[PDB]
């Protein structure tokens, strides 16, 4: 029963000190993944962790949005739980204490957890171990034996743990059938957006 | 063993997020703070005191809000614990608040979300309704949740053809029968059901 999480291929070097510490746990597999999203880590089939800087939160993009606007909204498409880790310099608490509540109200959402951390590695490592212990899983079971069927879920954009989580309970056909019958166990694996992507696939007429 | 918070007043921040109710609770922490420095020698011993105090506050504040004529109803309840003084770093408060919530099993944990901030003179309900970037962020949030960018994915037809040939192969369906069957069932939904029921 080895718990498994995924790290974003683009953020490995930034997180290399975090990863070095986490991988001391002989009961954790860290899978490097290429996936839609700016999140640093994927804790389970529908939980990601995304580290942002408080100091950049109010910088404007060329298209008129704030720095992290589209990244956060994109993650909310794929993850039922989006955990936002906000690094800030302690000086902010004395020089600009309004930023804390502004950020938390701006991001306020039942599917978004926001935690402020200092810029040190220890803080992020400790939150990560907390997230692993609370939300990560092993994926020992496998009711789908055909790797091409996993490619199908991967091409729909499902991250690899959502695929493993699905293939724990269903073969691909059973999953299709359970979504077509709106059985709650299958439906609650997905976001609204993943649910609509899938129904499009099952509903497109030749 | 005792309640060191002074909960001053509960107000709503009216226009944060359409599917949630946001309560702002002003907590005077002067009494709590003087317990720490005056009568706590070690950080470890003081951590457990703060955790206990935090569970008392959470329970007290949740309970007060449930007796008050405010109907959370379907909407998510988020409770903002607004401290007159933080003394230590917000980052330790976020840790301690989460750890305290992790121990609670009663309704105050499952019925609400919490976050801590420091009191300031700025009016937050005015800020939420004046800030355009905030408004733009929520509109874009709902547009992206309810839309599928089909360009970011590969052609659905490639996947559908794959499944079709698999079903037919799986169910003993010769090529000379493909046509009749695809003319009976017009999408994967119909086709898959016809093969498993």
């Amino acid at each position: 029963e080895n718990k498994c999480i995924a790290v974003n291929e683009n953020k490995v070097i930034e997180n290399q000190k975090v990863i070095q510490s986490l991988c001391k746990n002989s009961h954790l597999d860290l899978i490097e993944q290429s996936y839609f999203g700016e999140c640093d880590f994927i804790i389970n089939h529908s939980t990601c962790v995304y580290k942002i800087q408080a100091s950049r939160f109010m910088q404007l993009r060329n298209n008129g949005s704030l720095h992290y606007d589209k990244a956060v909204n994109d993650l909310l498409t794929e993850f039922q739980r989006v955990i936002i880790i906000v690094e800030f310099s302690e000086i902010i608490q004395d020089v600009d204490p309004d930023l804390f509540w502004k950020i938390k109200l701006y991001l306020l959402n039942s599917r978004v957890d926001v935690f402020f951390i200092h810029e040190t590695t220890d803080f992020f490592i400790d939150w990560m171990k907390y997230f692993i212990a609370r939300w990560a899983f092993s994926y020992n079971d496998e009711k789908e034996k055909n790797i091409a069927n996993a490619d199908i879920l991967l091409d729909l954009g499902f991250n690899i743990l959502l695929v493993r989580k699905i293939f724990q309970t269903y073969s691909l056909e059973e999953f299709f059938m359970a979504i077509i019958k709106e059985e709650s166990k299958a439906v609650k694996m997905l976001t609204v957006s993943q649910m609509t992507r899938l129904k499009k696939l099952l509903t497109l007429e030749w | 063993s005792e309640f060191f918070w002074d909960v001053q007043k509960i107000q709503e921040i009216s226009n944060v997020e359409e599917h949630s109710v946001v309560k702002c609770v002003t907590v005077n922490t002067s009494r709590l703070i003087s317990q720490l420095n005056e009568e706590l020698q070690d950080e470890e011993s003081g951590v457990n005191f703060i955790v206990t105090q935090l569970q008392l506050l959470i329970n007290n504040v949740y309970e007060k809000i449930q007796k008050s004529p405010g109907v959370p109803a379907h909407r998510s309840l988020m409770i903002n614990l607004n401290f007159t003084r933080l003394k230590f770093s917000i980052a330790y408060w976020d840790i301690l608040l989460e750890r305290s919530l992790d121990l609670i099993n009663g309704p105050s944990k499952t019925g609400a979300r919490y976050f801590i901030t420091e009191v300031t003179p700025v009016d937050r309900s005015r800020y939420v309704e004046n800030n355009q970037y905030f408004l733009a962020f929520k509109a874009n949030q709902r547009l992206t949740r309810n839309s599928v960018d089909m360009d970011e994915f590969i052609d659905f037809e490639i996947l559908i053809k794959q499944i079709i040939f698999d079903l037919f192969k799986k169910n003993g369906i010769p090529d000379q029968d493909f046509e009749a069957i695809l003319s009976r069932f017009h999408n994967l939904e119909s086709l898959v059901v016809a093969f498993n029921e």
